[PDB]
RNA sequence: UUUCUGUCUCGAACCU
């Protein structure tokens, strides 16, 4: 998101507003607005690694522009000269890593091992396994969407084609086995 | 023909295995005969280590018009001890044992766990996300609504616990449990709840192999590579060292001569070369 | 008398009760037989004469075996192994058949109601697929197109849950005792206060609460065992507990008989 | 096969299933984990071969390590935690469970041990029921942080005639320790008796843990509100100290430390202060937490986990190092796009402010990932290096062998050492022992 | 399948070499997933967007 | 759910992986170690794009 | 002080005390001469090398120099009478056990 | 051996009522791959009722 | 491919008896019964009853390995008490208590109209 | 650096002394510098230790 | 593919109630928790066994064959 | 290095490992299948003739 | 109203727009 | 096979000692100002508070397989509220007049300090400690 | 009364 005043209040605020998001959801429900129109109206801009050099980014779309002890804290905004902001920090994660519940709570090597192992998990790889004569296919009997789902799972379409089952785990030291 | 020792009745006159039939071991799946200039067999056998029921068979023409056949075989594969599993937090393990619902521990409400994970997984791996997933998943099943488990949501563990407590349970996910053998209440409580687990490809049915005097290499007359090719094991440099340390010189001699490859070599005393034309007959 | 019962609620598929003056080992072993040893009828051998749905024969077979079957007269049905008959006899098994040819343009569901018993039961109400749902369909098996046949013959045989969980007639057997820490059988995890952080069981109001004054009772033992047996539906909770007692009794009797024989 | 004990002869037990089963206590010398690991079974084909494997290299004979003259293999897993909770002072056991655990020991003499408490009811101490597994004639005496014979904290250890007088059992007793129970049993009674001891102790402790229970969870990581408040206070104080150091540096009133420049001096001061803050937060978290903490029980058992583990568990992950230093300025004088340039604050330079229980801000999570794959890559290269070094050492020392003059000589026969190891004593049989003539004053020596 | 479609390779040899390319620079933010990667000889070289 | 983005070659689905390289047409200055006589190279992989 | 050394004399002594049920009240039947001669005989019988001649006795005395320092540190007369209370027969058992465990502790050559 | 390569049903064992295919016969004991389970089993060939290529009548061991 | 078969989880094997009593040279008047094809379901119950009897000194049941469906009970009794009779009376008391509980449950149900 | 030294009473006592550590390898010339204890000087490079002091 | 016949954990039959769950969700517009509770699942094992199902049989079915 | 220092050999097996506290320390569980394939050549004596004839 | 400040919750609609047009194989396809 | 020591003790201090079911009592005789006791008690089975008078005795009666009492009327030292069993393991001297004896009652420690009136205490496993409130 | 098939070679991906 581009950040620019655009107004007389003086505080720096993003270019995208509730009206724009409403129109986006409206075209969602109808199927008009689209990512292309977002770009054309200049509410979202593409930045590469080299152009990242000379821009100050805001983390939270609202928090850094302008407490419960367990609640999330943030480095204060001593800069009033932000230029862009993240859409959402979760999008730094890739496809396999965004399956994970609470990667920030995980350790990072476990996040890596999961990102390797999820590729090896068992599930429905495609809905046409009856017709494809693949060299080697595995189809879980009863796939299951996890109880704990990341918001990116709907874009990854994991709930539609999940790979794994929900089991009642007991973190218990029962038989020594 | 040079046909194999596996069964051939599974084939019908057409040359396929009459789908519906099933196979195993070294049963032949496609029946092919190559002319020789009467003929010989070139049929592909089924894998020795894998078996099941033929789901489908395809017959077609390829680009060049030579007939091309694609036979697909189905099997059920059930969790076993050696089968490997993993959560979405790096917690991976092979099954140790399979206990029934009777021997399983059990909660006050009669819910028996599907899996027990040793608490040694948790501290070393620092894996709090597994536990927070379990707590959110319990709240998700208790509320019916899916728990937004995204990376940087506003939600915190205190809120999760407050919801879980409102649903008539622990705040912290513990819950009193009873022994499956005797019904003695467990002296310590068990962290418990639903959690998402995956079945990984690495499973013992596919990773088990043993050898005793199978096919040899054509060049060295040492065992050929791999489970698939009735292969064999290897005695690496490090393991040679371990035996050298052990002092089992007889073990090393037996293992590198009699069990691997033994060749009798006549030599001449004057030259000491492998140039002896030995006619033992 | 000795063991005492107090049934608190009863239903078609649930019963909660209290067992009093009985050992914890005895209550547990009763439960264990109730969950494992009670025989039941379930579909065992599936033979497929024509399957053209989108499901494996192995898939539909496992699905079909998990289907509950009426097994009131299971005691009257003799075990398959003990039977010596030929061309499977109706005194060792119940033969069902499922023929589900979809016709409607929409997907035609296949339900527990579609299985029809073909073998001769001889007045034994055994082998009817239990239809517990409100509407009366049954358990969903698989779905079909207009073009998809599904013709199969099932043989359900006597068996216990120790062969396979399909034969379990009881789903959940709630079990609890000493809702308070009167026996000190658990140390309750806490941060500030165990009494605050731990929910009180529903059974806590069926015992006098403890008193902080008097000391821990040395000689108290596990009594007043609050149970709740649920049935999958194959066998009413009457017979779930009653046949459970019967198998435990019969098995201890068989041990006695082995002793006298040797 | 990194080391000598990674290849040991075992007795076959045909067991119907598709997986090798192996006793748990032999996982340490193998470095095995059952996490998909695979292992290798070689069947001897001759009576020589069997005799060599049974008499030379078998697990009971291999218990003691020549490498560090201590037992390579010990009781290090949940059996360690179970044996600690068993030998806790207040752990008392019913007649019922005593009967079963007693009978779990197959070495057991046959006499029921008497209770430590009889009249209010027959109650046996956890230590008493454990002692039936330890054979008779085992004397052990370890003193911890000034343990007294009236050990109030039940620290240390005193075993007489195979009876555990006191002392909760930890790693330092039943694990891999030079002065450990495993060591003294192997050296006194022998390898077969020690292997039986491993079996009996595992069987007893695992039965007890099966009927007792152990777990871990969220509540085992959360600390109370006052502790979290004071942890934030210490972290804030460290941050204020770092800011003051920074300001002094910016005004260059700071003299560079000897042998270090001013940049590296400032960085060393900052990293030290952040490490001190993380350690203080961990200290506060532990001293708050109680043995009802499963995790604190895990660490105090010493089976696994650590203080740095708990501190990162609940208090603060801490300053993250990449290439042995803080997070390098990647773009232009800035660690990430979200900090303005010239930002040397701990948040900008990799300091995670909060724990895994509590969660990471996305900058913190990215710095966490950078440190994490720094660690992973470091192990991935260190294994390759160490493998090459080990192979070279093996090829260098392969031919040396102590010949029957007590001389270690190579294939040519060159005397490397006229006496093996300056003593001629096999490495396994050495133990740590005191020499009383060296210490003490002249008066003490006199008396 | 999605990860393979969105995978990135690096021509640097998989054999033992400097760890600098295997690390992630700070500029990988938002472009390369900080967690997802193979383990072993390819770790840090193969990247997933 | 098949996203596409692959080639069917001899019936086998194949995917091409993005290959990293230094960008062309950029001057890059690198220091060199003491044993090498060269010091301070400037490289540019010039090419008609 | 704590340095690795071949056989645990403290464990041998405690094993002797336990297996003999040593009574601290009873006076000891050991003599000073007997203690000194027994220690010396143990020292001479502690063999790792053997030749009948100078350079190999120097090599042997060298090899067992530290262990014999430990032995004279532990089995001193004042120690064996004050802090331990071993009898004559218990003392002989201790000396025999030290000798046997040392001969166990010798390198078993042909070790790699 | 006529019994080789024929559909069979086992009759006194835990795998009774189960189709199988005779793979090899070592004499007095026929090895059958179970037409249900992915396992080979040895069982005495006299106590197996053999079936024609299609199902139907079950003929005992008299061929 | 070679998982243990599961009909033998409670069915008597060929040439294998349900019970195997043999003496114990290990304490006075102590015997060892191996129950084949049983689980904790009876080990815990028969052992609890045997401990409820006053004239029996030791009673403990055992499952060596979960793979093999067999448990194994050791009983040591006082002098002149055959532990076979001890086990017989434990079983008889078990059957009597079960008959009482069965009758009590049927009575309580038939009382309760539902 | 605190060293263990025999006290006049004869018990080992911690005695703190001053030690000049260095980031250089020149043993032969440094060992000569008056006012040092050349008997005790040490260097992290066994190679220079050999070339100056000998193979042992 | 299809709703499981029985709860994996407790063994309660849950294949009866899949279409009833869908009807309560769609026709009656009840939230997930209320629909499950009214269908009579008290244990969270059964509740997740119905709540987490994915109706993949529909996708596999409504191909051509 | 690939065929002499370390080489291949028969009479061997590889498979997964699982923990087992009900096994003796020096004991190891072997799958029934792996036992069926692997063999030890035992020579016929009077002292094992009966068991070997039974095995055959 | 239409010009009011925006919420981190409502950014997910923008992300949905992204994955609606481009999808997940946009790089290879384009 | 008889009483070896017997005295009254006024429990001067009770320390929960970090444990829940066990506490350490430090007590001093009402008669012999120089005799002292410090003993671990399973307070769950034998509640004890500060300033209580407790009658402690040590006995050596009333191999050797333990058995239950076999009879409600089996004679035994049943005139005591709380009897534990332990083994002596150390006898130290202090001030060349006082001797302190250490016992372990299955890991429950006692130190019993007093002058040579403790001479009857002997290093035998067979040592019951009985307490009457 | 008719049996000891059978492979290499360049890579890729993954497991410990
Ligand atoms: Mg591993
Ligand atoms: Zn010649
Ligand atoms: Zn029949
Ligand atoms: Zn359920």
């Amino acid at each position: 998101f581009i950040v620019e005043d655009d107004e007389s209040l003086g505080h720096k605020e993003l270019k995208v507003r509730k009206g724009h998001i409403a129109k986006l959801m409206a075209t969602e429900y109808q199927d008009e607005y689209t990512w292309s129109s977002l770009l054309n109206e200049g509410l979202v801009e593409y930045i590469d690694a080299e152009e990242e050099e000379s821009i100050l980014i805001a983390m939270q779309p609202e928090d850094l522009e302008p407490v419960d002890p367990a609640k999330r804290i943030r480095v204060s905004h001593h800069a009033t000269t932000f230029t862009h902001c993240e859409i959402h920090p979760s999008m730094i994660l890739g496809v396999a890593a965004s399956i994970i519940p609470f990667p920030d709570h995980n350790q990072s090597p476990r996040n890596t091992y999961q990102s390797a192992m999820g590729k090896q998990a068992m599930g429905v790889f495609l809905t046409n396994y009856n017709v494809r004569m693949d060299t080697m296919a595995n189809i879980l009997y009863y796939p299951q969407k996890p109880l704990g789902t990341t918001r990116a799972m709907e874009y990854l379409k994991f709930r539609e084609l999940p790979a794994g089952q929900n089991a009642i785990v007991a973190i218990a030291c029962y038989s020594g086995y | 023909l040079r046909m194999k020792h596996g069964t051939y009745d599974k084939l019908d006159d057409d040359g396929l295995i009459a789908p519906g039939v099933r196979v195993s071991g070294e049963d032949v799946i496609i029946g092919k005969t190559t002319p020789i200039s009467s003929k010989r067999d070139a049929s592909t056998p089924l894998r020795s280590t894998e078996n099941g029921i033929v789901d489908q068979v395809l017959v077609t023409t390829n680009q060049d018009g030579l007939k091309f056949v694609k036979v697909r075989v189905r099997t059920t594969k059930i969790p076993q001890i050696g089968d490997k599993f993993a959560s979405r937090h790096g917690q991976k393990g092979t099954i140790g044992i399979t206990y029934r619902r009777e021997d399983m521990p059990f909660t006050a409400e009669g819910i028996v766990p599907d899996l027990i994970i040793n608490p040694h997984a948790i501290p070393s791996r620092m894996t709090v996300a597994h536990l927070i997933e379990c707590l959110l998943s319990k709240v998700a099943a208790l509320s019916g609504n899916e728990g937004d488990a995204s990376p940087f949501t506003d939600i915190t563990v205190e809120g999760i616990s407050k919801l879980l407590r409102e649903h008539g349970y622990q705040s912290r996910g513990f819950e009193v449990m009873y022994n499956g053998h005797t019904g003695k209440k467990l002296m310590a409580q068990i962290f418990f709840g639903p959690t998402y687990y995956q079945r990984l490809r690495h499973m013992v049915d596919d990773k088990i192999h043993a050898r005793a005097r199978g096919p040899m290499q054509v060049l060295t007359r040492q065992p050929v590579e791999g489970r698939s090719r009735d292969g064999g094991l290897r005695f690496g440099e490090m393991e040679r060292d371990c035996m050298i340390a052990h002092g089992a010189a007889s073990f090393l001699k037996e293992r590198l001569m009699e069990a691997s490859d033994a060749f009798r070599v006549h030599i001449c005393g004057i030259c000491g070369l492998m140039t002896v034309i030995a006619k033992l007959n | 008398e000795g063991p005492q019962v107090k049934i608190r609620e009863a239903s078609k598929d649930n019963v909660d009760f209290i067992l009093s003056n009985v050992d914890l080992a005895m209550a547990n072993s009763l439960r264990r037989v109730m969950i494992a040893e009670i025989p039941t009828l379930a579909i065992d051998s599936v033979e497929v004469e024509t399957n053209t749905t989108v499901l494996a024969d192995e898939f539909i077979a496992h699905r079909l075996g998990l289907i509950p079957l009426q097994s009131m007269d299971i005691e009257q049905l003799e075990y398959s192994r003990d039977c010596f008959c030929e061309d499977h006899c109706d005194k060792c098994s119940v033969v069902l058949t499922l023929q589900a040819f979809g016709e409607s343009e929409s997907t035609t569901n296949v339900y527990s109601k579609d299985l029809v018993i073909v073998s001769n039961l001889m007045g034994r109400n055994i082998g009817h697929p239990i239809i517990q749902d409100k509407e009366g369909n049954g358990v969903l098996i698989c779905k079909l197109r207009k073009g998809q046949e599904l013709k199969l013959t099932c043989v359900a045989k006597k068996g216990i849950a120790k062969e396979h969980a399909k034969w379990g007639p009881a789903a959940a057997i709630e079990f609890e005792y000493d809702p308070w820490n009167k026996l000190k059988h658990t140390d309750y995890w806490y941060e500030q206060d165990s009494a605050k952080e731990w929910p009180q069981s529903k059974n806590c109001e069926y015992e006098d609460p403890p008193n902080e004054g008097d000391p821990f009772d040395y000689k108290a033992q596990a009594d007043t065992f609050y149970m709740n047996v649920e049935s999958v539906g194959s066998i009413p909770v009457d017979q779930v507990v009653v046949r459970g007692i019967d198998t435990l009794q019969k098995k201890v009797a068989s041990i006695l008989l082995a002793l006298t024989q040797m | 096969s990194l080391h000598k004990m990674s290849m040991m002869a075992h007795r076959v037990k045909v067991i119907p299933y598709s997986t090798f089963r192996l006793n748990l206590s032999v996982t340490s010398p193998y470095n095995a984990d059952f996490d998909g690991d695979e292992m290798n079974l070689h069947v001897p084909q001759s009576e020589e071969t069997r005799a060599e494997l049974s008499q030379l290299c078998a697990v009971p004979l291999q218990i003691v390590s020549p490498q560090s003259n201590k037992p390579c293999m010990g009781i290090v897993q949940d059996t360690l935690c179970g044996i600690r909770k068993l030998t806790l002072r207040d752990t008392f056991i019913e007649l019922d469970q005593v009967l079963n655990m007693l009978y779990w020991v197959p070495d057991w003499d046959g006499v029921i041990p008497t209770p430590a408490i009889i009249k209010p009811k027959p109650l046996w101490s956890g230590k008493q029921i454990l002692s039936v597994a330890i054979p008779n004639g085992i004397h052990l005496q370890r003193f911890d942080e000034g343990t007294t014979l009236l050990s109030p904290k039940d620290n240390g250890m005193l075993i007489i005639d195979g009876q555990i007088i006191f002392g909760v059992v930890e790693k330092k007793t039943v694990g891999s320790s030079n002065g450990g129970l495993i060591h003294v049993v192997t050296r006194e009674k022998g390898p077969q008796v020690c292997a039986k001891l491993f079996g009996n102790i595992q069987k007893v402790v695992n039965f007890w843990l099966l009927h007792n229970g152990f777990s871990t969870g969220i509540g085992d990581t959360i600390a109370d509100g006052p502790t979290m408040r004071e942890i934030t206070e210490t972290i804030a104080e460290a941050k204020k100290k770092v800011l003051d150091v920074t300001k002094e540096a910016q005004a260059n009133l700071l003299t560079a430390k000897h042998g270090m420049t001013l940049r590296e001096s400032f960085e060393d001061n900052v990293v030290r202060f952040l490490n001190e803050a993380r350690d203080k937060a961990g200290r506060l978290a532990e001293v708050n937490l109680k043995d009802l903490n499963n995790v604190k029980q895990m660490v105090m058992a010493g089976s696994k986990g650590s203080f740095i583990n708990i501190a990162q568990m609940s208090a603060c992950v801490g300053q993250q190092s990449v290439e042995g230093k803080r997070i390098a300025f990647g773009f232009v004088d800035r660690t990430l796009p979200h900090f303005s340039k010239d930002d040397y604050s701990p948040e900008s330079k990799g300091f995670v402010e909060n724990s895994y229980l509590r969660g990471l801000t996305p900058q913190e999570f990215f710095f966490h990932a950078m440190g994490g794959r720094e660690g992973l890559i470091d192990t991935a290269v260190k294994t390759a290096e160490t493998g090459y070094i080990q192979r070279r050492l093996v090829k260098a020392l392969e031919d040396i062998m102590v010949h029957y003059d007590n001389t270690t000589r190579n294939s040519l026969g060159n005397v490397i050492q006229f006496i093996y190891g300056e003593d001629g004593m096999d490495a396994a049989h050495i133990e740590k022992q005191s020499l009383d003539t060296i210490g003490g004053s002249d008066a003490a020596f006199e008396k | 399948t999605l990860s393979h479609l969105r995978r990135t390779n690096t021509p640097i040899g998989r054999d033992g070499k400097l760890a600098k390319p295997r690390q992630l620079h700070n500029t990988h933010w938002g472009l390369v997933c900080p967690a997802e990667t193979p383990e072993g000889q390819a770790c840090g070289l193969v990247k997933n967007l | 759910f098949d996203m596409g983005g692959y080639f069917i070659i001899n019936g086998s689905e194949k995917v091409l992986i993005a290959q990293e390289r230094s960008a062309g047409n950029i001057v890059q200055v690198f220091k060199k170690a003491a044993p090498s006589p060269i010091s301070h190279v400037a490289e540019i992989r010039s090419a008609l794009e | 002080a704590n340095w690795p050394l071949p056989v645990n004399i403290r464990r041998i002594i405690q094993n002797a005390q336990q297996t003999f049920h040593i009574d601290h009240t009873k006076p000891s039947d050991l003599t000073i001469k007997d203690i000194v001669l027994g220690v010396k005989d143990l020292q001479e019988n502690l063999l790792v090398l053997r030749g009948k001649n100078e350079i190999i006795q120097n090599a042997q005395r060298d090899a067992v120099t530290l262990f014999c320092c430990l032995l004279r540190s532990r089995l001193a007369t004042r120690r064996v009478l004050q802090e331990y209370r071993l009898t004559k027969q218990a003392f002989d058992w201790v000396l025999s056990n030290i000798e046997a465990q040392f001969l166990r502790s010798v390198v078993h050559p042909g070790e790699m | 051996e006529v019994a080789l390569g024929k559909t069979v049903r086992i009759r006194s064992a835990g795998y009774k009522g189960q189709l199988g295919i005779v793979k090899d016969v070592n004499g007095d004991k026929a090895t059958v791959e179970l037409h249900s389970k992915n396992k080979h089993i040895t069982i005495d060939k006299h106590k197996l009722t053999y079936y024609n290529r299609e199902g139907g009548e079950g003929i005992t061991y008299d061929e | 491919m070679n998982a243990p078969d599961r009909f033998e989880l409670f069915l008597l094997g060929e040439g294998e008896s349900k019970l195997k009593i043999d003496p114990d040279t290990k304490a006075p008047n102590a015997v060892v019964i191996t129950f084949e094809k049983e689980d904790h379901t009876l080990g815990n119950l028969i052992r609890a009853e045997l401990l409820n009897d006053r004239k029996v000194l030791f009673a403990a049941y055992k499952v060596e390995h979960p793979f093999f469906a067999r448990f194994k009970l050791r009983i040591q009794t006082t002098e002149g008490y055959d532990p076979k009779d001890a086990l017989k009376n434990a079983c008889n008391s078990i059957i009597n208590k079960l008959g009482a509980l069965k009758t009590n449950f049927e009575t309580e149900w038939n009382l309760q109209t539902l | 650096y605190d060293r263990k030294v025999p006290s006049p009473t004869g018990e080992y006592v911690k005695e703190p002394e001053w030690v000049l550590e260095t980031d250089g390898v020149n043993l032969s010339e440094v060992m000569t510098v008056p006012g040092i204890d050349p008997t005790r000087i040490y260097t992290n490079s066994f190679i220079d230790i050999m070339e100056v002091l000998g193979i042992e | 593919m299809i709703v499981p016949v029985r709860c994996f954990s407790c063994g309660k039959v849950v294949g009866d109630k899949w279409e009833s769950y869908l009807n309560l969700l769609q026709e009656d517009e009840l939230d997930e928790g209320t629909a499950l509770s009214r269908l009579g699942l008290k244990r969270y094992c059964c509740r997740r066994m119905i709540l987490t199902h994915v109706d993949l049989i529909e996708k596999f079915l409504r191909y051509n064959p | 290095r690939g065929n002499l220092m370390g080489k291949r050999v028969d009479f061997s097996a590889r498979t997964v490992i699982s923990g087992d506290p009900n096994l003796e320390l020096d004991q190891v569980g072997v799958p029934k299948s792996i036992a069926k394939t692997l063999t030890y050549p035992e020579v016929v004596t009077p002292y094992n003739i009966d068991r070997l004839t039974q095995l055959v | 109203d239409e010009s009011a400040p925006i919420t981190a919750e409502d950014s997910w609609a923008v992300i949905s727009a992204f994955f609606r047009e481009k999808g997940l194989v946009s790089q290879q396809l384009d | 096979s008889n009483t070896l020591f017997d005295d009254i003790f006024q429990v001067s201090e009770v320390d929960p000692g970090r444990y829940n079911k066990v506490c350490r009592i430090e007590a001093a005789s009402t008669t012999q100002d120089q005799c002292k006791l410090t003993l671990d008690i399973n307070v769950e089975l034998f509640p004890v508070a500060a300033q209580d008078s407790l009658t402690v005795t040590i006995a050596s009666s009333l191999t050797r397989s333990w058995r239950p009492p076999q009879a409600g009327d089996r004679s035994l030292a049943d005139d005591y509220d709380y009897v534990m069993y332990g083994t002596a393991y150390k006898f130290e001297e202090v001030s060349k007049d006082l001797i302190a004896v250490y016992y372990s009652f299955g890991g429950l420690l006692m130190r019993l300090e007093g002058n040579y009136r403790n001479l009857n205490n002997l290093k035998q496993e067979n040592a019951y400690l009985l307490i009457r409130r």
